């Protein structure tokens, strides 16, 4: 199976990108630090072998990620710089997020203080509101694709499971892969829409404040039964306003969850301290006035 | 490693005597957790000076980089632990080590307002125009 070219050549512009360090992988993709050989500008290069794109659902994922992401520009969405291909690889040029993702933050800190959860969650919800108003459902929101830049600003990425809503009240009936936080309506026959993104934000909120996932056990079957039955417990130390907002988002009936705008306007976002800046120490140890 | 996991826990928690025991019993001082933190990173960021010295004498890798590209010196500089900054430099810590943002311990100390650390790092040859290249 083909080695990745050491230098990525865009056949349109003929810009050369030198391949640097491995950053990450998942599904059919590896991501690498790449730099313009002329400007010295540094990007994340997503690299996908066409050997892993022979099936319909895989070619669908690559094409849909590119067509959705290339149309997006927002403070809380990964920068999209371009895409090109040779005979063996598809190459996607993205904003390098030098402070990893909320997964790395989660593994080091476990439960955040509430003000830090409030800081990160507002940026997630603003990015997702911009997606929902452009008729984009992400469908795979997870700590690992909530990236951080040098200013610890959240950037939503990995639009591989994303879809575009084509008409009003449409219920999508298919997914080209399995979401991280499976909404109960995805487990059912009834189809799904924007509200899967609000479910996933509810799971992320629980995880940031509690330090573990709300439904995940060792057995995928037990987990799915817990989702279908809406069985989870919020520990008693979570503040009431936060607990109430987790309960609005983690409801079986999707029409009963708040819309992304109703979520943005929840009392949680105004009930306590809103940090301006988090210190860089917040990646490893708890802050005091935050 | 079971002793590796125990040594990481002891160093984080500042349990000096539990650290000396684990080392004597064959603990990897270069044990790494699920985001690249070593015992030295965890002692350095938590302000546990005695454990930093114990680890360095028992061969702890002074420039071990975590999943952010932080060395124990980066973590000591951003948390304002002057004695740990000095001990780490004396054990040959790269004063101009770069994290994955191209930041030196000096950039991080300046950003957090640890100006005593900024002064110490300049004394041990920190370069204000330190630049990472490809
Ligand atoms: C949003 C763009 N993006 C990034 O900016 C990423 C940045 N990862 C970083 C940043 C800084 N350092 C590292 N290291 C591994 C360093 C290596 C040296 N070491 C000492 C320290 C760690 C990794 S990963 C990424 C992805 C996207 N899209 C992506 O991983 N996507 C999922 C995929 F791959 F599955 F398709």
């Amino acid at each position: 199976a083909k080695e990745i070219p050491e230098v990525l050549v865009d056949p349109r512009s003929r810009r050369r990108y030198v391949r640097g360090r491995f950053l990450g992988k998942g599904g059919f993709a590896k991501c690498f630090e790449i730099s313009d050989a002329d400007t010295k500008e540094v990007f994340a290069g997503k690299i996908v072998p066409k050997s892993l794109l022979l099936k319909p659902h895989q070619r669908e994922k690559m094409s849909m990620e590119i067509s959705i992401h290339r149309s997006l520009a927002h403070q809380h969405v990964v920068g999209f710089h371009g895409f090109f291909e040779d005979n063996d690889f598809v190459f996607v040029v993205l904003e390098l997020c030098r402070r990893r993702s909320l997964l790395e933050l989660h593994k080091r800190r476990k439960a955040l203080t509430e003000p830090e959860a409030r800081y990160y969650l507002r940026q997630i919800v603003l990015g997702c509101q911009y997606l929902h108003r452009n008729r984009v459902i992400h469908r795979d929101l997870k700590l690992g694709n909530l990236f951080l830049n040098e200013d610890l600003e959240v950037k939503i990425g990995d639009f591989g499971l994303a879809t575009k809503v084509e008409y009003d009240g449409e219920r999508k009936k298919t997914l080209c892969g399995t979401p991280n936080y499976i909404a109960p309506e995805v487990l059912s026959k009834k189809g799904h829409s924007f509200e899967v993104d609000v479910w996933s934000i509810g799971c992320i909120m629980y995880t940031l404040l509690v330090g573990k996932p709300p439904f995940e056990t060792s057995c995928l079957k037990e987990t799915y039964l817990r989702i279908k039955k809406n069985e989870y417990s919020i520990p008693k130390h979570i503040n009431p306003v936060a607990a109430s907002l987790i309960q609005k988002m983690l409801q079986t009936d999707p029409t009963a969850r708040p819309t992304i705008n109703e979520l943005l306007n929840d009392e949680f976002f105004t009930s306590g301290y809103i940090p301006a800046r988090l210190p860089i120490t917040c990646l490893t140890i708890p802050p005091r006035f935050s | 490693s079971d002793l590796g996991k125990k040594l990481l826990e002891a160093a984080r928690a500042g349990q000096d005597d539990e650290v000396r025991i684990l080392i004597a019993n064959g603990a990897d001082v270069n044990a790494v957790d699920n985001t690249g933190l070593t015992p030295l990173h965890l002692a350095a960021v938590s302000g546990h000076l005695e454990i930093v010295e114990v680890l360095l004498k028992h061969g702890a890798d002074v420039d071990a980089a975590d999943v952010y590209g932080f060395t124990p010196l980066h973590l000591a500089a951003m948390t304002g632990h002057l004695e740990i900054v000095e001990v780490l430099l004396k054990y040959g810590a790269d004063v101009n080590a770069f994290d994955m943002t191209g930041s030196t311990p000096l950039h991080l100390a300046a950003d957090e307002g640890h100006l005593e650390i900024v002064e110490v790092l300049l004394k041990y040859g920190a370069d204000v125009n330190a630049q990472d290249k490809f």
